[PDB]
C-alpha cells in the first residue's frame, strides 16, 4: 500500500477564503506524474480526479473550484483546495485515494464548519 | 502487454492452517490496483486489496509497500472448509469508476482433513 500521514478532521470558518483538505502520502516513490492517479470522494461520488497519464483534472459543476497543486504531487501532497462557497455547502467526510503504478491507498478527513 | 500470472492452478491445505495464493504481474502499468476475489461473476467475494482494511484473515506475503514489488501473493489464515473455491488475482485501471483490465487464470483452493 501507499501509506499516509493522517489527519482525522480539519475545521474552517467563513473567514477561510480557500479551504484545504490535507492528504499526505509518506512513501511516494514516483519520478513522473504519469504514474499517479488521485481521487477525492464525497458522499458516494468522485468530486475531483487527476489522471496523471492524460494530465486531466475533472470536477463536477458543484465543486467547480476544486483542485490540487500538481507541482506538489510527487512529494506525496495530494491536498484538495476549494473556495468557501463550495466548502460550506459540502461539509462532511472526504476520502483521498492515491495510486502510484500498482500501489494504492486511501484516507478519510472530516471537513467541519465551525464558528 | 501486462500479464497477470497465478503460478498455482491448485492449492491444497489442511483446515486450521494458512493458504498461500500466488500472483505476479509482468508490469506495474497501466496505473491501477491488484485485488483478489473468490469467484468471477457479480457475486464474487472481495478477498484482498491494499487499502486498510477490513480483511482480518487475509495478508500480503511480500513487501507490497514498495514501488518495485511485482508480486501480489496473499496468505489466508485459519482455513475452514468454507474457504474452498476458485480465487482470482485481478488488475484494474483507474476511472470513475475503476474498470477490470486483466485477470489471472484462477487458483482452485481445496481444504483437506
Ligand atoms: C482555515 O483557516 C484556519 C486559520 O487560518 C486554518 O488553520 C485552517 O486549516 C483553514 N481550514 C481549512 C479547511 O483550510
Ligand atoms: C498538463 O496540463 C496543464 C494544464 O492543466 C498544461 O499546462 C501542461 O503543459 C500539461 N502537460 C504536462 C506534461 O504537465
Ligand atoms: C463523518 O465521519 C465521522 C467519523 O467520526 C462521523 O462522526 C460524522 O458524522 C460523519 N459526517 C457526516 C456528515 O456523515
Amino acid at each position: 500500500q501507499l501509506l499516509f500521514n493522517k489527519t482525522k478532521s480539519v475545521e474552517f470558518t467563513f473567514g477561510n477564503d480557500t479551504v484545504v483538505i490535507p492528504c499526505f502520502v509518506t512513501n511516494m516513490e514516483a519520478q513522473n506524474t504519469t504514474e499517479v492517479y488521485v481521487k477525492w470522494k464525497f458522499k458516494g461520488r468522485d468530486i475531483y480526479t487527476f489522471d496523471g497519464a492524460l494530465n486531466k483534472s475533472t470536477v463536477p459543476t458543484d465543486f467547480s473550484s476544486a483542485k490540487i497543486e500538481v507541482s506538489q504531487l510527487l512529494k506525496g501532497d495530494a491536498s484538495l483546495k476549494m473556495d468557501k462557497s463550495d466548502a460550506v455547502s459540502h461539509t462532511g467526510n472526504y476520502t483521498c485515494e492515491v495510486t502510484e503504478l500498482t500501489r494504492e491507498g486511501e484516507t478519510i478527513i472530516e471537513l467541519k464548519y465551525r464558528v | 502487454e501486462l500479464q497477470v500470472i497465478q503460478p498455482d492452478k491448485s492449492v491444497s491445505v489442511a483446515a486450521g492452517e494458512s493458504a498461500i495464493l500466488h500472483c505476479t504481474v509482468t508490469s506495474l502499468i497501466p496505473v491501477g490496483p491488484i485485488q483478489w476475489f473468490r469467484g468471477a461473476g457479480p457475486a464474487r467475494e472481495l478477498i484482498y486489496n491494499q487499502k486498510e482494511g477490513h480483511f482480518p484473515r487475509v495478508t500480503t506475503v511480500s513487501e507490497s509497500t514498495k514501488r518495485e514489488n511485482m508480486d501480489f501473493s496473499i496468505s489466508i489464515s485459519n482455513i475452514t472448509p468454507a474457504d474452498a473455491g476458485t480465487y482470482y488475482c485481478v488488475k484494474f485501471r483507474k476511472g470513475s469508476p475503476d474498470t477490470e483490465f486483466k485477470s489471472g487464470a484462477g487458483t482452485e483452493l481445496s481444504v483437506r482433513a
